[PDB]
């Protein structure tokens, strides 16, 4: 949920931020000088991508044979559809009384 | 003192055929009411069909309840 989301934003950013630090070092060392030093930092933010890897290699890997997350729990949605279902069968039936009523008068 | 009111009112109501022996014997235009009865009685199975209705949906509601969690 939430930490899941966490993690996912935290690796999308730290992808745009390796492709945009390899933009600025290519911008940089192509034409023109000290903050190119800076550009090698950019290499470092590959080496977190291979962190990442390593956050990815050491991760949970429940089963890796098999897909995780038994059941789609959509057994409440179904409960849901027929709620939903209900309820349009109330209205209708609402709206048959009141033209009932209507023609009442 | 309304039901000595109504006792007053029932005596002095005594004019015009005052004894009425039909008390000890008892057996052993009118149109117009006649057919305001009938429209209303005609009206009111109309209102006992709309009725009907929606008691019909009352209980289609109830049996969905029945399904209900």
């Amino acid at each position: 949920n939430e930490r899941l989301r966490a993690l996912e934003d935290i690796e999308r950013e730290i992808g745009a931020i390796l492709q945009n630090a390899g933009t600025a070092i290519l911008e940089l060392s192509k034409e023109k000088r000290l903050l190119d030093r800076q550009a090698a930092a950019f290499t470092t933010s590959v080496q977190h991508v291979e962190a990442e890897l390593s956050a990815q290699i050491r991760y949970l890997t429940q089963v890796a044979t098999g897909q995780p997350h038994e059941g789609s729990s959509y057994s409440s949605r179904k409960d849901c559809q027929m709620a939903l279902k209900r309820v349009d069968y109330a209205r209708l039936k609402i709206s048959d009384v009141a033209r009932t009523c209507e023609q009442m008068l | 003192r309304k039901l000595r009111l109504v006792y007053d009112k029932c005596n002095e109501n005594c004019g015009g055929m005052d004894p009425i022996p039909v008390e000890q014997l008892i057996p052993y235009e009118r149109r117009e009411i006649v057919e305001v009865n009938k429209k209303l009685k005609q009206k009111n199975q109309q209102l006992k069909q709309i009725m009907d209705q929606l008691r019909n949906l009352i209980w289609d509601i109830n049996a969905m309840l029945a399904m209900r969690n």
